[PDB]
């Protein structure tokens, strides 16, 4: 329920359990793959989830697959990010923090077709992001130079980056 | 817009004593000297006898000093934020194109008494980079209306669009 | 009861303060931007003057150890004083906001007895706890939090936190912001190679008109100094003293920022309300007045229309307004907003004095 | 204790100050235009000076390795003394010599002698270097203008230790702004030839300025190792130079050597700036002029301060100094200065008087 | 010690120095408008002036190979010395040069027709050019000469081309408002058959305050004192015995000035600050009396209020035929009262050390 420093509160989480129903017990094959995601800490549950994901068995490529059990670190790595310069313990661009859960549910849709990248890619998936965060970089530059505009070019390039291990 | 066009062609009308005249009177306002007041009423009033939409009285006064100091020649098409842009590339990256740059954008936090010696300045390096054409009734058409975003909005539009090219 | 102090000044170009990058601090109110100046930094200024030079019984740091150590001669407390330190939970040390002369012979006279380690440090937290009679605790409050992850299982830490009553806003222009920017170059004094052009640097400044807004607790004043009431009022006028003649140490050696303000008005409530809404509109030079009078204009007529909107019989309100001479008049037509115009800050703070009770300047100078 | 000089002066039309391209620097004060004369560069034609020549003592430049050369005469020691030099740690980042070095030139014969020796090796030589610097602060520029030094922990040896290199200033230094609007102009020139076989520009001002110096004669003396003697040389020779320089920047174009109309020079315990006094510019009218109404604004603005603020136990005493009383102060008071005089041999007697008493023979002759 | 010339002197209606339009160049001195006349026309018309042409040295030009092809044989007008001088950077522009009259003829045609080549009588052309520094004018006005980094031979190396000046010299201002004046004319035709002329012009009397340092100027005549008093001398029949060569087949504005301050002080002082007021008409008195009045008064001020040891300023108040006194209050406000040229110059020069004029003129 809280985004603290080794964690941002995206959605529910169902890339972790993918590198890894892959290629030990279950595998690839065609139906529905119905997840349940029952958090815990101690002795409190705090929350339980479904999803339903469509597949039928698109080959694999394990580096690509190992990239999207790795995802939340790479969110954490966007956000945390300095609008300029660098400092330690700094939180960075809670706007950011904001906007995570909507393009994340955009996402989810189609998580049957990244899972297999039948036509949705990384790349694909990239472009989601473009909308809010040009929504986002007038209210964090709400200026009227050239160098406004400019810094809210530079800051609509931001993508998160991938990390396999 | 009318109006605007007959006072920028009686502008060009002027000879040799009356740009002197209103050259002398740059870094002034016009209460305090006659013979620049008269001169202007009988460049401007029946302009606004006859036209509702005529320019006001500073922002023409204004307009009037500027083009006694550097008499550009009017052409459509040679507005600043072009000519601004289409002369950044020419300069060092690291150096140069922020000072320029910084001057540029010192604009937005200006009102139009006191938008003289910017200005100045900015059709002075013009002067030095060999330019002769320049939008007057676009400026004087931006300047009647400097209070609004969206006019300083598609200002540095204009600028980054050239500046990109 | 609240007392409460409204300011107009004016600066020259200088940067009283200052960002990581190098320009001056800015903001955005009513849709344009303006000129700013942190409020801590004029907290820090004032508890750092001349004018409040009696007042500082505290100490806000981290080398404690050096001060352990400074209280002793010749013995070896310091490697136990950091130790009983690491033991406390201060662990980079953890800043400490104490009174100088508790801490001082406590920690001299504790640190050196022969004792537990764990009774020890628990005797230094309970007098580190427990040292909450400073003037800039009580004006400026006071957090402090043991680090539980690196804290002895044995002993427990007390109640800690101070309620401040002081409480001040940051410094906003009462006008557009005007950025310019400055460039340099330095010399040699002997010729030689020289340099191929010669390094620019660049050096931001601006000038304005700044409002500052104050206001005291007295209640809340007297509770954090215990049964003492002699010392509250003494505290007001030496802080009114201050704020009233203390600039903010900036880039001073270079862009000498002495200016002195134009206008005071101060005034006494029970609920605190703020007059910062004067300035909405931004105020644009015109060829007759000036920046100042335009200023403590537009404030007046504020304050003349929330005077006469909210405003209850019950509980009615007054205040004393001063200026330099009586030059710059708040009610410019009409309006006596204020009932004793004051022409001196002394009497300005006699008058203020003798409203919070039977008190003299030259009678609440010893505590 | 403070002395306080405030000094009007007009200027012929010149740019005695520049930016990049040649523009007079202009500042954003009162709403409206200023023009402007940064501090650094009154700072730098006080220094280099002829009244100030007797009391110099500090050199400001980044090619100590020529000088140390000059002084050892014939003995090579070129590559040998630069290595030292960037052994100690001055950096050398972008193959740029930088971080201009602040030490006495008296102290130049001991680099020359310490690195001069064949017993001790390169580390040794540079850190008895580095101690020689770090205590050589016994000039009179540098206990006025102070220094801070910093050299980099990237390239330097391991095996060298930085002691305390900071000597705070004594000298605060306002930024000149006019007192009205500030109104540039465009020159424009070519190129003659002789022999028979185009146009650009330049800009040029003209203003007249308030100027704010500020000595601290506690931190004067402190800097001086207690010579009282020499910092009431420094002072005296500060007021001659302060009086009779002007800057040195396009003088052959513009031969502004223009003088002041009125210096007043006052003593107190609070730093007091008076440039509020022309928040609202001088408007030229038929029946006076822009000098004679800058200095009356700046006589209301003296009462105005003197019977506002300054009214406490601690007297105020100052002095007032026009050439042969030409421009006397406000008509309608006539009591703001104890003293009026119409010379400046005068006035530096008047303030070595009131310091601690001193005669300038016996100033002038302790260096 | 420092020698300081102003100078009060009224104009006929003219237009002596013009801008890019065609008005007389204006100043802003004192909150009011002001007509100016720059420092280098001022510079330009003492250089040109019949007393300095006796001193005259120096070329100020940017094509050298012209001057260079004053021999018969035709072999430098095209030689390889236009790339030559090239390789020495200057270069679109071609980056003027304030050297001497007789050390590039002599020496430069001796070298440049020989069989060095290139690479190695460039250094030649170097070391004569950079050198060539003495020449009165070069004294005076000062040198300089920044080569194209990037277009000039790597193998060539540059001594000091750095020359200070030892003329300082501020623009001319007025004592009283500007007042701009439109003047019409019509151009007529010699033959009947099937326009109206815009130009300025004014009127003022003007101040200028020029100053010269004695041990620069000794200095850059590298140790000559004897001609750095002739150079002086010129100088100051220049500055009082030549007006500026403007538009002056139509406005004759040869007049004379009519109050000159000669100082000698070791630092500079400028009256200017006399003339913020601007000088007003009244029945009484007219515009000189009152200019020169206001002078006299600011002169005492300055006089009386900054000095009370010492340097008794010996300065010399000149005026023709004693036509305009310094001051009808106190008087003993200059040292002596001129009222010819060559007797203040006989006087200035004895303060100099003794020279003598009938003797310096043999110098050059």
């Amino acid at each position: 329920l809280m985004s603290n420093d080794r964690y941002t509160f995206a959605d529910r989480d169902w890339y972790s359990p993918l590198f890894s129903y892959l290629h030990a017990e279950g595998n690839s094959r065609q139906g529905k793959l119905w997840l349940v995601g029952f958090a815990s800490d101690k002795a409190k549950s705090i929350d339980i989830w479904d999803k339903i994901i469509e597949l039928e068995g698109t080959d694999t490529n394990d580096e690509l697959l190992a990239q999207l059990a790795n995802r939340a670190t790479a969110l954490n790595a966007m956000r945390k990010k300095p609008l300029r310069g660098d400092f330690k313990k700094s939180v960075g661009t809670p706007q950011i923090a904001d906007i995570i859960p909507h393009a994340e549910n955009r996402i989810a849709i189609n998580a049957g077709k990244m899972t297999e990248n039948r036509g949705y890619s990384w790349q694909d998936a990239d472009t989601e992001y473009g909308e809010l965060l040009t929504k986002v970089a007038y209210s964090l530059e709400p200026a009227q130079t050239v160098d406004a505009r400019l810094k809210r070019g530079n800051f609509i390039s931001r993508k998160p980056w991938p990390i396999i291990p | 817009n009318r109006g605007t066009v007959d006072f920028i062609a009686s502008l060009e009308n002027l000879k040799e004593g009356d740009l002197g005249i209103l050259r002398k009177l740059r870094g002034a306002r016009l209460d305090e000297k006659l013979p620049g007041f008269d001169l202007f009423s009988a460049l401007w009033w029946p302009l606004r006898q006859k036209n509702q939409r005529a320019p006001k009285r500073e922002v023409a006064w204004l307009i009037a000093k500027l083009f006694a100091e550097f008499r550009f020649e009017q052409r459509e098409g040679a507005t600043l934020p072009i000519l601004m842009g289409g002369i950044c590339r020419k300069l060092e990256p690291k150096k140069e194109l922020p000072r320029v740059l910084a001057r540029f954008d010192q604009l937005a936090s200006l009102d139009i008494m006191q938008m003289e010696e910017p200005l100045s300045v900015i059709m002075g390096i013009l002067r030095k980079h060999q330019q002769v054409c320049l939008d007057w009734v676009g400026l004087t058409d931006v300047l009647s209306f400097w209070e609004q975003e969206p006019v300083k909005r598609e200002w540095s539009d204009s600028f980054i669009k050239a500046y990109k090219i | 009861m609240l007392i409460e102090i409204h300011m107009i000044q004016n600066h020259s170009p200088a940067n009283l303060n200052r960002d990581d990058l190098g320009a001056p601090k800015t903001c955005y109110f009513g849709g344009v931007l303006r000129s700013r100046i942190s409020s801590q930094c004029i907290k820090r200024s004032i508890r750092t003057s001349n004018d409040f030079k009696a007042l500082l019984g505290g100490v806000r740091t981290r080398r404690l150890a050096d001060l352990i150590q400074q209280e002793a001669g010749e013995t070896e407390c310091w490697k136990k004083a950091q130790e009983i330190l690491n033991k406390c939970g201060f662990k980079t040390k953890m800043l400490v906001f104490m009174s100088k002369d508790k801490i001082k012979d406590l920690a001299r006279i504790v640190l050196d007895n022969s004792l537990g380690l764990t009774e020890a440090a628990q005797q230094v937290a309970n007098v580190i706890a427990q040292a909450t009679l400073a003037p800039d605790i009580a004006l400026c409050g006071r957090m402090l939090e043991p680090n539980d992850k690196d804290k002895d299982k044995k002993v427990k830490w007390s109640n800690t936190t101070v309620e401040a009553a002081l409480q001040v806003a940051h410094a906003i222009s009462t006008h557009i912001a005007r950025p310019e920017i400055d460039y340099f170059v330095a010399a040699d004094d002997v010729p030689g190679e020289d340099a191929g052009a010669g390094h620019i640097g660049e050096s931001m400044f601006a000038s304005a008109c700044f409002y500052k807004y104050f206001s005291i607790d007295w209640e809340q004043l007297v509770k954090n100094l215990k049964g003492d009431t002699n010392l509250a009022a003494h505290t007001v006028g030496a802080f009114l003293l201050a704020a009233a003649k203390t600039n903010p140490s900036g880039k001073q050696n270079s862009f000498a920022a002495h200016n002195y303000p134009d206008g005071i008005l101060v005034e006494f409530k029970n609920s605190p309300i703020s007059y910062a809404n004067a300035f909405v509109r931004p105020v644009s030079v015109v060829k007759e007045s000036d920046l100042v009078e335009q200023s403590i204009g537009q404030l007046s007529n504020y304050v003349n229309d929330i005077r006469l909107g909210y405003y209850d019989e019950q509980s009615p309100v007054i205040g004393f307004w001063f200026s330099p001479n009586n030059r710059y008049p708040l009610g410019y037509k009409h309006s006596k907003l204020a009932s004793r115009n004051i022409g001196n800050l002394n009497e300005l703070v006699g008058a203020v004095l003798d409203y919070i009770g039977g008190f003299k300047w030259e009678e609440v100078q010893k505590s």
